[PDB]
């Protein structure tokens, strides 16, 4: 039962060993009864977390292999390492699209549920798409542009920005205009715009809610003066 | 108790 | 070719992660040559890290099975004797690698082999159980014992191996022999030792021997108090 497994995620988390807890809650998907947020919550740890590692592993080996272009044979075998990580990355992120597209944004019913599997449907392709290169690219950008605006129209009725995950939409969205459609101007209006809608409102949130929002609003802010800047 | 040893952003 | 393989464990710590390459200089190894101190020092990061995360690991399931009052602790302890199977699994891989061929093959490496050979059966022996758990402590005390020969007559009190077998020998003696004084009596040794040469020290080997001596003066410290 995915009861059990709610455990297993939270004991393969507390070790660090997130492979496991995804692998757990990856089940808890395949329920396909509706994900409470606390499950919701643990499966994006999860996946974020385990892209993570390759994400990071993949621009250190990226960035190696740009630092040493006249090298020749190891060169090459650097880049033969690295395409041996970005396979490992594109399979966990089809897995995590797949298993959002086929479970859990086919039976989303709250809005801010909606929100939430189509922004990680969005961060995903970008994820893809920070990987991909020419037709690959477009459409994986295309699509993840797709489902980014289709939560960012939701969004916009269904949430103030007074809720956190309107924001981190907002956040994640600006970066997907900035760091992969070029478009930063489209990113700082997007960003600002979002923003200061939360200025707008900022003393009205609750006291977590202040908080979340703080802290994504300062990441909001300090993308904007680094892409102002 | 011990032992011997060996600009962008997101949500 | 071994510096093809070398190089790919090169950069898999360089993208920080150690499986890889560990996984790798396995097949350096197999070769039988010498590892000669870089490749071994890669191999020691290697096999450190890929079971350090599991060290980890199995102290925090091994906390949390402990704070249970179950399915709940049935299953933390199936996923620690998963994490443990893991390290088994992994140690054994390193301890056969090195009686099949380093072991098998200078004073320094000599020490240096053997003094790995004992702290791999004493991540064992943090995970051993039955009455195995004295045959693997025996081969560590063995390992350390050869080692420990070999460097107080071939190493001088400066070398950081000689200090690397009496500190991780002590860890050995208070947590896995609970024998305090047996622990700080190499300790003190080995510590007043290198200080009998503590200006005599190479240009590096000052920050790393007084590294070192840092870490026994404060597990000297723990073991004491």
């Amino acid at each position: 039962d995915k009861n059990e497994l709610v455990q297993k995620a939270k004991l393969a988390e507390q070790a660090e060993r997130y492979d496991d807890m995804a692998a757990c809650m990856k089940s808890v998907t395949e329920q396909g009864a509706e994900l409470s947020n606390e499950e919701r919550n643990l499966l994006s740890v999860a996946y974020k977390n385990v892209v993570g590692a390759r994400r990071s592993s993949w621009r250190v080996v990226s960035s190696i292999e740009q630092k040493t272009e006249g090298a020749e044979k190891k060169q090459q075998m650097a880049r033969e390492y690295r395409e041996k990580i970005e396979t490992e990355l594109r399979d966990i992120c089809n897995d995590v699209l797949s298993l959002l597209e086929k479970f859990l944004i086919p039976n989303a019913s709250q809005a801010e549920s909606k929100v939430f599997y189509l922004k990680m449907k969005g961060d995903y392709y970008r994820y893809l798409a920070e990987v991909a290169a020419g037709d690959d690219k477009k459409g994986i950008v295309d699509q993840s542009q797709q489902a980014y605006q289709e939560a960012f129209e939701i969004s916009k009725k269904e949430m103030q920005p007074t809720h956190p995950i309107r924001l981190g939409l907002a956040l994640n969205f600006s970066v997907f205009y900035y760091e992969i459609l070029n478009s930063p101007e489209k990113a700082c209006s997007l960003a600002k715009t979002a923003f200061d809608e939360a200025i707008a409102e900022l003393d009205t949130l609750s006291e977590e809610s202040y908080k979340d929002s703080t802290l994504i609003m300062q990441l909001l802010r300090d993308n904007l003066t680094l892409w102002t800047s | 108790s011990s032992s011997a040893p060996n600009r962008s952003a997101s949500e």
